[PDB]
């Protein structure tokens, strides 16, 4: 939480295990897991400081590390969008 | 807990009047945590030792020496009448341990093959507490379920001790070892009515897929 | 342990009288509008408590042990 650079960089790893994760969910049980509040709620707080993060910085980063990072985002936008039709193929 | 008095129904009662629904959950409210709160208790010490307990238990109930055998065949039956409290998992757990099949086989090989006539008395009552465990598991939901996902009906049927006909000097023997199976096959045709409740109140998403016959 | 006693009943005596308005002007509006999470379920989960509650204190009050009128 103490520099911009390291937070960016801990949460595109975290953001990447969940990519694993994503890969590895197979039951009914886990999408229940995956989709349960606690987990929904650190992804889109996650995705929120990344984002909020990385238009602090859009002015000074480099023309490929902002591509880099909006190439991130679009994944942290479709875990977040993963995590949320697992919650709701379960109403079907 | 000793049962409760059966609740007697006066059948007459059709017409209009509106008042004494909004007092009726609230003495069940006590009685149900009064006798919750004691099987709670139990479940909460269960439910924390499962694993190792469950574990223990059903390997002493194929490594044990006959007479103690059938006890810790009756502790699990004892066990499975309270597992419904922890949510099926000691039911779960021997299929996660394939102690169903692996009891199913210990089962026919032993017991419903062509040397019946020759079982050991002592080991019969081993035979009827294994018997007796399958019918606990048979006496719910999941555990009929189970049961067929182990081919029950079909793996006691392809035994050769049914294609006998018995003669009176035995008659006896055979029917001590067909009456356990005549009353599992039985208790497998129970659950299979419970089907006809789908009020279709979306507004709760909770994906359990535990398989509604 | 008598000041507490009476501060308790004093306080159970305000919340059964408020109580009571509430239900008459609810047994009101629960005619006049049927003719033509839910939050609301916290009332209904306090009013249904707040009844067992009331009947619970009074059974333990009154069902040796000297009921309280003795001592």
């Amino acid at each position: 939480k103490e520099e911009d650079e390291s937070l960016i960089y801990i949460t595109s790893v975290y953001f990447y295990l969940v990519e694993s994760l994503i890969n590895t969910i197979q039951t009914a049980t886990e999408r229940r897991l995956f989709s349960s509040k606690q987990i929904l709620q650190s992804l889109e707080n996650r995705e929120s400081t990344f984002k909020s993060i990385f238009n602090r910085q859009r002015s000074s980063l480099n023309q490929e590390t902002i591509k880099k990072l909006e190439q991130l985002l679009i994944k942290f936008e479709k875990i977040i969008s993963i995590s949320k039709s697992f919650k709701d193929f379960r109403g079907y | 807990t000793t049962p409760t008095t059966p609740s007697l129904s006066p059948l007459s009662t059709s017409i209009n009047n509106v008042v004494e629904m909004n007092n009726k959950s609230k003495n069940k409210n006590n009685q149900d945590k009064e006798q919750g709160y004691g099987n709670l208790n139990i479940g909460l010490i269960i439910s924390k030792i499962e694993d190792k307990f469950i574990r223990i238990l059903s390997s002493d109930c194929n490594s044990f020496s006959r007479g103690w055998r059938i006890t810790a065949i009756s502790c699990m039956q004892s066990i499975l009448s309270i597992d419904n409290l922890c949510g099926h998992r000691s039911l779960m757990f021997l299929q996660n341990k394939g102690f169903i099949i692996n009891m199913i086989n210990d089962t026919c090989s032993k017991y419903l093959s062509d040397n019946w006539e020759n079982i050991d008395p002592k080991d019969l009552h081993v035979y009827k507490s294994q018997m007796s465990l399958l019918l606990k598991i048979s006496q719910q939901m999941d555990g009929v379920h189970l049961l067929m996902n182990n081919n029950v009906i079909g793996s006691f049927v392809k035994s050769p001790f049914l294609n006998y006909i018995p003669t009176d000097k035995i008659f006896g023997k055979f029917i001590e070892i067909l009456l356990p199976i005549l009353q599992l096959f039985a208790s497998l045709c129970c659950y299979c009515n419970n089907t006809s409740k789908n009020n279709g109140n979306i507004n709760n998403n909770n994906n359990v897929g535990g398989t509604v016959l | 342990s008598l000041k507490f006693s009476k501060s308790i009943l004093s306080t159970i005596y305000l919340s059964i009288v408020l109580k009571r308005s509430n239900k008459i002007n609810n047994n009101n509006q629960n005619n006049d509008n049927n003719n033509e999470i839910n939050d609301n379920n916290i009332e209904n989960y306090e009013n249904e408590y707040s009844n067992n509650l009331v009947e619970q204190f009074l059974t333990t009050f009154f069902i040796d042990y000297n009921n309280l009128f003795i001592v």
